[PDB]
């Protein structure tokens, strides 16, 4: 049993088993054709990891902060922040890296292994793996890229979501820290709720 | 009973219940927020 | 290439001076177009690369920039002004009369040539040090003129669109505006206002 | 300003240019678009009497053929010429900048 | 201000409305007695006439000479709310409804009888198929560059 979102219902007969993650969630018809899922994956897959990325750099600053280490400002506050340079700058130079980047990855999900070889030095190119998984020199430290790591890679991406979900609701509703809003419900919970909030 | 359960899905049946349904639904959101000229939210 | 991993045209292989199969819109499609877009490539290339040291250099020097120079015609008694001397010929009628019969003669001289491989490589009394020996050293200097002409029409267009973002100004006073705060002087100013 | 002067420098320029830049290209273009046509005969050989080209006065004694006509065409575009250029130089206009 | 227009809270037109409007609902009020259900509902309809009148003074509408409130639609951002907010939100709901359709219609295509279909809905067929309609903007992008919205060879 490749795993069910929901133990009465019947698998969709698109859905394979084959990439991970696989538990036969598509209610809504979207992924029926094998084009539009071999795109889907790698949106889930992208997605994911930014959201791990930012949860954790929008969570994990709060409570180092918290208890005196560091003095960071809060997440929904630190773009205005005076830096050593505008935010114009940075979102310039943003905007030419990620531009790169992008179309890098662009072409690789359009025709794998032809992105593959430095375009400055000819040699040091990267061996084949495959779409959404680009070990190689991205992979230093040689970790197996077996079926278990990558369920574990789009859980842990999945969940990432919904925090940054959580994330920008909460605040938008409450006005304060996710932290701020976890501690101030967890010591006395049964009237810190979404409820009294509304 | 299943004559009428196909009975009830006819043209005409099928419309009066969905938009008497539709009208129940715009006149209770009309008297909780009346009188709205503008999107005041964001 | 000019995107590696991405198709190649059909009808651009590889072997025209400056081919990296770049045409996403298809307008080379037909061969009788594509023989004269090349030949106007040529021609853009080279009025601009011959143009944007006529920008920068004269600013450079003492002198006003690209704007300032052509701005004695909009007023009456206007009267040129070359290496800081006033031209006797200056006033604006003689000047354009001028311009207009020379270049309409040459210009039409161009059209009169139907090689159409002169059309953008005549040579002969303009080629006088005789660089076309070699038709090996001669295909690199076409790539190597094409390359630089590119390059030329860039940086031209780029004069252009930094004029109108700050108008009264030349392409050195922006150098020197950027490398007088580098991380505060730059395009973000003029795209987030 | 002094206005003869300008009248035939603009029209000799306009018939010089004529006769020795543009004659050609123009003979040509002239050969190729041809005479107006209805039905797919021209004008004379449907039936129509004063539609006829006028042979006698086109031919010329000029080396390349430079006739009556071109003289009237060519001289007049340097007299407009010549006539917007003393216009909108005594008219006292001014932009500014 | 914007064409002219100067806000409803500085526009003195808009007070006279609002007032007049009020006391003529309470002239026709000082009737029937004091608490009997009558002046109850004017009492109430007076007081909705308050709350309508301050909301536009707060959402920051222009009002003109007349005294009432105008629209301006051409992009502003100072006043999306007039129309471009709730433009997105009907061309979204329009899509959902014009989507559930054609779906159900090319769903029941191949019936040997479809007509029967047309004129006798299948309620548990459409029930599976409304809610496509939440996502109909991705399905449908995803169908054009699919070369599957547009009914090829018409
Ligand atoms: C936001 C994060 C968390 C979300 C969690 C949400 C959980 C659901 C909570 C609330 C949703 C309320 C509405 C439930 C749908 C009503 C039941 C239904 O008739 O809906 C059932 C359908 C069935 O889904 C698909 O439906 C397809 C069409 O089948 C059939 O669909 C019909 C079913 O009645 C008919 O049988 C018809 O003959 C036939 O077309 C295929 O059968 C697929 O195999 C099947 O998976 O949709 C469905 O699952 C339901 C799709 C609901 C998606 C709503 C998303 C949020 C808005
Ligand atoms: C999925 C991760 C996650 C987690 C761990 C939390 C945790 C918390 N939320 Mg939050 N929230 C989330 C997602 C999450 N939220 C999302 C996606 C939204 C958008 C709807 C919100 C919107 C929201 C608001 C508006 C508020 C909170 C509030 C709170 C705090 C009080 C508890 C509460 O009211 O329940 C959460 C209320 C909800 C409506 C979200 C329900 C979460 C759903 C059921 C998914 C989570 C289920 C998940 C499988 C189980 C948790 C993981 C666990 C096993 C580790 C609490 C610490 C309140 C608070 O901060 O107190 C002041 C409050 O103001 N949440
Ligand atoms: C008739 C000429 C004309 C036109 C065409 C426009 C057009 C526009 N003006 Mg303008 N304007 C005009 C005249 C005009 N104006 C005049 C005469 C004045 C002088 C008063 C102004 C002054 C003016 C100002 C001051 C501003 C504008 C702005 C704008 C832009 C606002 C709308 C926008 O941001 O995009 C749309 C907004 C979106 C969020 C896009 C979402 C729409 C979705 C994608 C479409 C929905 C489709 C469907 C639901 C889903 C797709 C499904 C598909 C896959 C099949 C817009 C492009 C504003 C601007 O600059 O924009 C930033 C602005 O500030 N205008
Ligand atoms: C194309 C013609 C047209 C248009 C554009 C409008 C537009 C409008 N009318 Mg009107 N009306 C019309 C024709 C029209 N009407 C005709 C022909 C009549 C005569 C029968 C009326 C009689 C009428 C009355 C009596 C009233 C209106 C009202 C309104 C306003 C209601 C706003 C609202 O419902 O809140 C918001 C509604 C929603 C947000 C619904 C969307 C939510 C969905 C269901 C949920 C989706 C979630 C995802 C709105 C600006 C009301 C008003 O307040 O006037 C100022 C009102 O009192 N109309
Ligand atoms: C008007 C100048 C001009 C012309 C006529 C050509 C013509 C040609 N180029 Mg070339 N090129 C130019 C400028 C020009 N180029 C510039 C500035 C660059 C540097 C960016 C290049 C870089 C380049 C490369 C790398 C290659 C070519 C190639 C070609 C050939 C095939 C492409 C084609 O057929 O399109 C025909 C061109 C046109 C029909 C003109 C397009 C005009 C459109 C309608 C408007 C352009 C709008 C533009 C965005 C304006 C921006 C202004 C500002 C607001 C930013 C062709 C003969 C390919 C080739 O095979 O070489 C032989 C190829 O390898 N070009
Ligand atoms: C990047 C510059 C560049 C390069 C590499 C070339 C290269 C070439 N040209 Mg070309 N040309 C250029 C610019 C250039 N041109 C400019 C700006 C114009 C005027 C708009 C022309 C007009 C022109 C014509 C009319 C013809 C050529 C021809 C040729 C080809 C044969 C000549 C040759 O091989 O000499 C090799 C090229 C070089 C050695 C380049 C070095 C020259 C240096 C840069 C001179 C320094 C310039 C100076 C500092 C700037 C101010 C000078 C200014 C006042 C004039 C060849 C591939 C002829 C041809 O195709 O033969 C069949 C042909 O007839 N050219
Ligand atoms: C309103 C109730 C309707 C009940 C109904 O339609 O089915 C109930 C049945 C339809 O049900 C039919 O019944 C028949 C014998 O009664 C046969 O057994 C059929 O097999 C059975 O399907 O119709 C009625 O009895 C209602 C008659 C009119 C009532 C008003
Ligand atoms: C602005 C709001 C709208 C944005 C739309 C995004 C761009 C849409 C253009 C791409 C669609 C497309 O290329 O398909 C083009 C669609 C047909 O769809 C085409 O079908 C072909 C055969 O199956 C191929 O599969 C192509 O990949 C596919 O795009 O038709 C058109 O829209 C006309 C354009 C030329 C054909
Ligand atoms: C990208 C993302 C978050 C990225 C956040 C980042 C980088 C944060 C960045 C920063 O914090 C830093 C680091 C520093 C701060 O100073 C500044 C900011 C800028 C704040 C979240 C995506 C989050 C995306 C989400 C929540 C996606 C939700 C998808 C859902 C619910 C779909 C469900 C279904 O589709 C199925 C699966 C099957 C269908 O049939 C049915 C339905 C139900 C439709
Ligand atoms: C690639 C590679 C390769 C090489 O070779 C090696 C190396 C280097 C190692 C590598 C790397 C890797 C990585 C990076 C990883 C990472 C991950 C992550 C970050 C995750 C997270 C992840 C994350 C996650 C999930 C998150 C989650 C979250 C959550 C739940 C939250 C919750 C909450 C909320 C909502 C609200 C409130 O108020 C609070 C709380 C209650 C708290
Ligand atoms: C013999 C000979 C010769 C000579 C020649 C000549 C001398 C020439 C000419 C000529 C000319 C000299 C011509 C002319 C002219 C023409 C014309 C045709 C004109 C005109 C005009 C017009 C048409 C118009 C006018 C007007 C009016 C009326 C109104 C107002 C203004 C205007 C301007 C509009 C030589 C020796 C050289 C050579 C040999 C032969």
């Amino acid at each position: 049993k490749k795993g069910e979102w929901l133990p009465g219902l019947a698998s969709p007969g698109y859905l394979t088993g084959s990439l991970p993650g696989d538990n036969g969630f598509d209610p809504l018809g979207l992924a029926e054709d094998p084009e539009n899922l071999k795109w889907f994956v790698q949106a889930e897959l992208v997605n994911g990891r930014w959201a791990m990325l930012g949860v954790a750099g929008m969570l994990l600053p709060e409570v180092f902060t918290s208890i005196g280490i560091i003095n960071v400002p809060k997440w929904y506050d630190a773009g205005k922040e005076e830096y050593f340079a505008s935010s114009s700058t940075l979102f310039v130079i943003e905007f030419i890296l990620f531009h790169y980047v992008e179309i890098r990855r662009w072409q690789d999900i359009k025709n794998p292994g032809s992105v593959n070889q430095d375009p400055i030095f000819k040699q040091y190119s990267l061996p084949a793996g495959e779409v959404g998984y680009p070990g190689g020199i991205f992979n230093p430290l040689n970790f197996a890229p077996t079926l278990e790591a990558k369920e574990k890679e789009i859980a842990n991406g999945r969940l990432a979501m919904l925090a940054f979900l959580g994330f920008i609701i909460q605040h938008n509703v409450t006005g304060k820290g996710p932290f701020d809003n976890l501690l101030q419900h967890i010591s006395d919970p049964w009237h810190n709720t979404i409820v009294q909030t509304l | 009973m299943r004559d009428l359960k196909t009975y009830l899905s006819v043209a005409p049946v099928a419309s009066t219940l969905w938009f008497a349904a539709l009208a129940g639904l715009l006149i209770e959101i009309n008297r909780f927020f009346p009188d709205a000229l503008t999107f005041p939210f964001f | 290439d000019w995107m590696p991993g991405q198709p190649r045209p059909s009808y651009l292989d590889g072997s025209a001076p400056g081919d990296f199969g770049f045409d996403p819109l298809r307008l080379g499609e037909v061969p009788e177009n594509l023989e004269r877009f090349k030949e106007s490539e040529l021609i853009h290339c080279r009025w601009a690369m011959l143009a944007v040291p006529g920008i920068l250099v004269p600013e450079a020097l003492g002198l006003g920039n690209w704007v300032k120079a052509q701005e004695w015609a909009a007023l009456p008694g206007g009267q040129a002004t070359y290496l800081g001397n006033p031209v006797p010929w200056g006033t604006l009628p003689t000047i354009l009369v001028i311009e207009f019969l020379s270049i309409a003669f040459v210009e039409h001289q161009r059209s009169m040539e139907k090689d159409p491989e002169k059309k953008k490589y005549p040579g002969g009394a303009f080629d006088p040090l005789g660089y076309s020996k070699d038709p090996k050293k001669f295909h690199e200097y076409k790539i190597k003129e094409v390359k630089n002409g590119r390059l030329a029409l860039l940086a031209f267009v780029g004069i252009c669109v930094q004029q109108s973002a700050y108008p009264g100004t030349g392409p050195l006073e922006n150098l020197a505006t950027h490398l007088a705060d580098p991380w505060h002087n730059t395009i973000g100013n003029v795209l987030i206002p | 300003l002094n206005p003869s002067l300008v009248i035939s420098l603009s029209t000799g320029l306009s018939l010089f240019l004529g006769r020795f830049v543009f004659f050609n290209f123009q003979r040509e273009n002239v050969a190729k678009q041809g005479l107006p046509e209805q039905n797919g005969v021209t004008h004379f050989e449907a039936g129509d009497t004063r539609a006829k080209e006028y042979v006698s006065l086109l031919k010329s004694n000029d080396p390349v053929g430079f006739n009556i006509v071109d003289v009237l065409a060519w001289g007049s575009i340097g007299h407009i010429v010549a006539y917007y250029i003393l216009a909108t130089s005594s008219n006292g206009y001014d932009p500014k900048f | 201000d914007i064409a002219g227009l100067t806000p409803c809270k500085d526009s003195k037109q808009f007070a006279k409305r609002e007032k007049q409007s009020i006391k003529k609902l309470e002239s026709s009020l000082k009737l029937y007695a004091p608490d009997s259900a009558p002046a109850l509902a004017i009492n109430a309809t007076i007081e909705k006439t308050k709350r309508r009148f301050d909301n536009y003074g707060k959402q920051g509408l222009l009002c003109g000479a007349d005294g009432l409130p105008h629209l301006i639609v051409s992009g502003d951002q100072r006043h999306w709310g007039e129309f471009i907010t709730p433009g997105i939100l009907f061309l979204y709901i329009a899509g959902w409804i014009g989507w559930v359709g054609r779906s159900y219609l090319i769903a029941i295509r191949d019936d040997k009888k479809p007509t029967q279909k047309e004129i006798i809905i299948d309620v548990p067929l459409a029930t599976g198929l409304v809610f496509r309609g939440f996502s109909w903007p991705i399905a449908a992008y995803r169908e054009l560059l699919n070369g599957e919205l547009v009914a090829k060879d018409v």
